[PDB]
């Protein structure tokens, strides 16, 4: 779950339309 | 040895187009944008967070365990293509630190267990949110690292 929200971080920070 | 050989042409010639930003076919292009994202995001996972690999603690016995317990969270109030990218980059980690424990073993578990989360907890998704076409225009063309560098 230590790296599954520090993923969360980097993932919804990667995400791309708006 | 005659569809062996068909596949190393095609494997070798998807490469040589990819390079000057062309594409062999949209499959091809998936998996370029794909492979270029992770690049970019294992890059900006070490940079703030920790080298994912040497995080990660496998053992034959509760390999599943360690994979389901990062995926489920990681996806837990929903989907979008940042996870999805950090999913097959959590993935990839998973399979070098297996291999990093002389566990090559695991590595085509791992493999079956993110196509079956692909197929049964992603593609739904996907298929609503403009399929990997739209995964392609929003990635390809080393799209993310590109913005950051910009
Ligand atoms: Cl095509
Ligand atoms: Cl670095």
């Amino acid at each position: 779950i230590w790296i599954a929200q520090e993923l969360r971080r980097i993932g919804d920070e990667f995400n791309a339309y708006y | 040895m005659s569809q062996s050989n068909r596949e190393l042409v095609v494997d070798f010639l998807s490469y040589k187009l990819s390079q000057k930003g062309y594409s062999w076919s949209q499959m091809a292009a998936v998996k370029q944008a794909l492979r270029e994202a992770g690049d970019e995001f294992e890059l900006r996972y070490r940079r703030a967070f920790s080298d994912l690999t040497s995080q990660l603690h496998i053992t034959p016995g509760t390999a599943y365990q360690s994979f389901e317990q990062v995926v489920n969270e990681l996806f837990r109030d929903g989907v979008n293509w940042g996870r999805i990218v950090a999913f097959f980059s959590f993935g990839g980690a998973l399979c070098v630190e297996s291999v990093d424990k002389e566990m090559q073993v695991l590595v085509s578990r791992i493999a079956a267990w993110m196509a079956t989360y692909l197929n049964d907890h992603l593609e739904p998704w996907i298929q609503e949110n403009g399929g990997w076409d739209t995964f392609v225009e929003l990635y390809g063309n080393n799209a993310a690292a590109e913005s950051r560098k910009g």
